[PDB]
C-alpha cells in the first residue's frame, strides 16, 4: 500500500464577468477530502470525506486561510502572466497548480510535487531533488529568479519531506477503514454479436478501489495491444470504479481469447475466458 | 494541509 | 492548448428496471474547462443534475463527473448531452446498458 496525498487548484480569468473562477480540491489517494470554491456562498474550506471531520475549528480555519490567500495569489498571477507574454485582458486564461507528497507501505517520504501550468501547457515545477524549477518558457524564468532570489526552495523542500508527509500519515491513520482498505474488482464478460462474420468481447471490471487497474486481453496467449477498445477509468460515484475493454472477435473464435486483470487488491492476477 | 505558495 | 472531452454516459450499478440507480456521465481529458452537460430522458433534459468539483488528471486536463438519481424502465432512454469550445454542435451521447 504505497500512497498520496494531492491537491489542485485551477483559476479562470472572466475578463469583464468578475473575479477568476477558483476551485481547490484535495485528495488522500483517489479520495476527495476537502474542496474550496470562491464561487460557493459558504467560502470556506469544505470537507467531502467522512473523516476529516474530525479535524477542530483549527483546522478549519487554517485551510481556509491559506487556500484563501492562494486563491488571492492566484489573481495576482494571472495578472502578472498577460504582463509577461503581452496578452490581452479580455482573453480568458486559466491557471493550475498540484501540489503533493507520496509515501510508501512504512509510511516514508517518497515523493514531493509542486509545479504549475499556464493555459494548460507547463509552466514551472520543482525538480525531483527538490532544490530547483524547471521552467517551460522565457515567462517562467522570470518567474524561477525570483523564486532563487526568494530561497522559495528551502522551504518546499522542508514542508514536502517533513510536514506533508507527517498530514498524510495522520489522515491516513484516521481515515483508515476507507482509505487503507482496497476493494477489488467484481468482473465479468459480455458477449454482443454485430454481424453474421463478427462478435465483440468486453471484459467488465467494476466496484473496485483504487482506480489503478490493467486490462489486458490475448489470443492463444499473445497480447492484443493493438486491436483492443478500451475505455478511460471512470468513477462509480459512490468512491469506486469501473474500466472495461473490448475485442472484435470472428464468430467461432470466442475461446482463442483470454482477458487478464490485474489490481492491487487481488491476490493473484485473474484470467477470464469466455 | 493546504500549501504555502508564491507569487509569479 | 485545446482538448476535446471525452464523454461517457454509464449508469453506477447493472440496470435493473424497476430499481433505483444513478445515471453518470463523465466528461474527462477537455480544456479549458467550460463545459455544458446536460443528462436527457427522452431528449427532455433532466433537473436536479450534480457534479463533482473540477479537477484535473496528471496532464492539466480537466474531469467532471455529472450524475442524478434515476429509475430506469426498459421504455425510457436517457442520454449525455455536451459542448465545449472544441465541439461545432452539441454532443448528444446514448446510454447503453452495455455501452
Amino acid at each position: 500500500g504505497s500512497h498520496s496525498m494531492r491537491y489542485f487548484s485551477t483559476s479562470v480569468s472572466r475578463p469583464g464577468r468578475g473575479e477568476p473562477r477558483f476551485i481547490a480540491v484535495g485528495y488522500v489517494d483517489d479520495t476527495q477530502f476537502v474542496r474550496f470554491d470562491s464561487d460557493a456562498a459558504s467560502q470556506r474550506m469544505e470537507p467531502r470525506a467522512p473523516w476529516i471531520e474530525q479535524e477542530g475549528p483549527e483546522y478549519w480555519d487554517e485551510e481556509t486561510g491559506k487556500v484563501k490567500a492562494h486563491s488571492q495569489t492566484d489573481r495576482e498571477n494571472l495578472r502578472i502572466a498577460l504582463r509577461y507574454y503581452n496578452q490581452s485582458e479580455a482573453g480568458s486564461h486559466t491557471l493550475q497548480m498540484m501540489f503533493g507528497c507520496d509515501v510508501g507501505s512504512d509510511g516514508r517520504f517518497l515523493r514531493g510535487y509542486h509545479q504549475y501550468a499556464y493555459d494548460g501547457k507547463d509552466y514551472i515545477a520543482l525538480k525531483e531533488d527538490l532544490r530547483s524549477w524547471t521552467a517551460a518558457d522565457m515567462a517562467a524564468q522570470i518567474t524561477k529568479r525570483k523564486w532563487e532570489a526568494a530561497h522559495v526552495a528551502e522551504q518546499q523542500r522542508a514542508y514536502l519531506e517533513g510536514t506533508c508527509v507527517d498530514g498524510l500519515r495522520r489522515y491516513l491513520e484516521n481515515g483508515k477503514e476507507t482509505l487503507q482498505r482496497t476493494d477489488p474488482p467484481k468482473t465479468h464478460m459480455t458477449h454482443h454479436p454485430i454481424s453474421d462474420h463478427e462478435a465483440t468481447l468486453r471484459c467488465w471490471a467494476l466496484g473496485f478501489y483504487p482506480a489503478e487497474i490493467t486490462l489486458t486481453w490475448q489470443r492463444d496467449g499473445e497480447d492484443q495491444t493493438q486491436d483492443t477498445e478500451l475505455v478511460e477509468t471512470r468513477p462509480a460515484g459512490d468512491g469506486t470504479f469501473q474500466k472495461w475493454a473490448a475485442v472484435v472477435v470472428p464468430s467461432g473464435e470466442e475461446q482463442r481469447y483470454t482477458c487478464h486483470v490485474q489490481h492491487e487488491g487481488l491476490p493473484k492476477p485473474l484470467t477470464l475466458r469466455w | 494541509r493546504f500549501p504555502l505558495t508564491f507569487g509569479w | 492548448i485545446q482538448r476535446t472531452p471525452k464523454i461517457q454516459v454509464y449508469s453506477r450499478h447493472p440496470a435493473e428496471n424497476g430499481k433505483s440507480n444513478f445515471l453518470n456521465c463523465y466528461v474527462s481529458g477537455f480544456h479549458p474547462s467550460d463545459i455544458e452537460v446536460d443528462l436527457l430522458k427522452n431528449g427532455e433534459r433532466i433537473e436536479k443534475v450534480e457534479h463533482s468539483d473540477l479537477s484535473f488528471s496528471k496532464d492539466w486536463s480537466f474531469y467532471l463527473l455529472y450524475y442524478t438519481e434515476f429509475t430506469p424502465t426498459e421504455k425510457d432512454e436517457y442520454a449525455c448531452r455536451v459542448n465545449h469550445v472544441t465541439l461545432s454542435q452539441p454532443k448528444i451521447v446514448k446510454w447503453d446498458r452495455d455501452m
